[PDB]
């Protein structure tokens, strides 16, 4: 989020004389490691005979 | 009255001997008698005059 300025008058006693307060803000965006995998089963005789 | 053979338990140990345990192993006889071939894969064709 971004802060916001305003136009201010000169006064000692009136609301339009006061410089307004405002805030930036930050948030979190995250990496989470997730597991992707496969098992490929084969007969040992097929691996020997290929 | 008297000390029995149960009355001295484990003062009389029992012995062990491997004298009768050995048994000579015998291989295949067709691997003795006939010519072998070293196969590289499941199947081999051998042509014969019919």
């Amino acid at each position: 989020t971004l802060p916001g300025a305003s136009w201010v008058s000169e006064s000692a006693t009136e609301p339009e004389g006061v410089k307004p307060t405002s805030e930036a803000t930050w948030a979190d965006r995250t990496l989470v490691a997730e597991e992707v995998a496969v098992i490929i089963p084969v007969h040992e005789n097929v691996v020997d005979d290929a | 009255a008297d000390i029995s053979r149960s009355e001295v338990a484990t003062l009389i140990q029992e012995a062990y001997a491997n004298d009768l345990l050995a048994s000579a192993k015998k291989g295949s006889t067709v691997l003795q008698a006939f010519p072998t071939v070293n196969m590289g894969t499941k199947t081999t064709h051998l042509p014969v005059l019919a």
